[PDB]
């Protein structure tokens, strides 16, 4: 963990590394940032005061008688975290253009497509016939092998 | 035929129109037609028409 | 648009359906 949320959000901006902040839980390991990496990232002069005052509070805690060590270089910090992100990750309006997939008999009037595969359903013959009676319907079929991967591919792509 | 269809008044001859769905166009483009068995009545057609 | 799928594959892939936030109506045939 790191001594402040400010550094965590700063490295979130720099790469996106989700790093937690110490909240007096356990005698854990703490990272700290000196003048070199502060000048590297460009943190405001306000945050240096907070980090140094936390460091001297830990100094007081040590004198009252917990591990703290510092990172010096960007490459060392990259090896320290052990992960580099994949930059942008946009999120769409919804997961799929299909909102509902069901089996009920009363919904065949409103249904618009159907996939078929050998299944143990007592009403599969009935629902398949009823869906096939429509004048313009979107019917897909299985060709053996793995049905789950095909259906998952179809439901992502449709 | 075409000028009569454009004018709307069919004094001479009459075509006939049939209903066809939507995806039938795509499936028709994805299919073809090739002959396999000829008309059995092709041998006596001049006789029957005479 | 909506779709009709067999109950067994819905029961097997219902985790993906709830992970993708899709709506399902199902009848268990015992």
């Amino acid at each position: 963990v790191v001594l402040t949320e400010e550094i965590a959000r700063a490295i979130e901006s720099k790469y996106g590394t989700k790093i937690d902040v110490y909240r007096d839980e356990v005698p854990a390991q703490i990272i700290e940032v000196e003048r070199s990496l502060q000048k590297e990232l460009g943190i405001s002069r306000e945050g240096v005061a907070e980090q140094t005052e936390r460091l001297r509070d830990l100094r007081r805690k040590e004198k009252s008688g917990i591990t703290i060590e510092g990172v010096m270089s960007q490459k060392k910090l990259l090896s320290m975290i052990g992960g580099v992100e994949r930059k942008m990750a946009p999120i769409g309006a919804r997961e799929s253009a299909v909102m509902l997939v069901s089996n009920s008999i009363k919904d065949v009037v409103r249904a618009t497509a159907y996939f078929t595969a050998p299944t143990g359903d007592p009403h599969w013959k009935e629902v398949a016939r009823e869906a096939s009676k429509k004048k313009n319907i979107l019917a897909y079929t299985s060709t053996g092998g793995d049905v789950k991967t095909e259906f998952l591919h179809l439901i992502d792509h449709l | 035929l075409l000028p009569d269809l454009i004018a709307g008044a069919h004094q001479n001859a009459d075509p006939v129109v049939l209903d066809v769905s939507w995806i039938s166009l795509w499936f028709a483009f994805n299919r073809s037609f090739e002959p396999t068995h000829r008309n059995e009545m092709l041998e006596v057609a001049p006789l029957i028409e005479s | 648009a909506m779709l009709l799928a067999p109950g067994d594959v819905i029961k097997r892939s219902s985790e993906e359906l709830k992970q993708r936030q899709i709506q399902i109506n199902l009848i268990d045939w015992t």
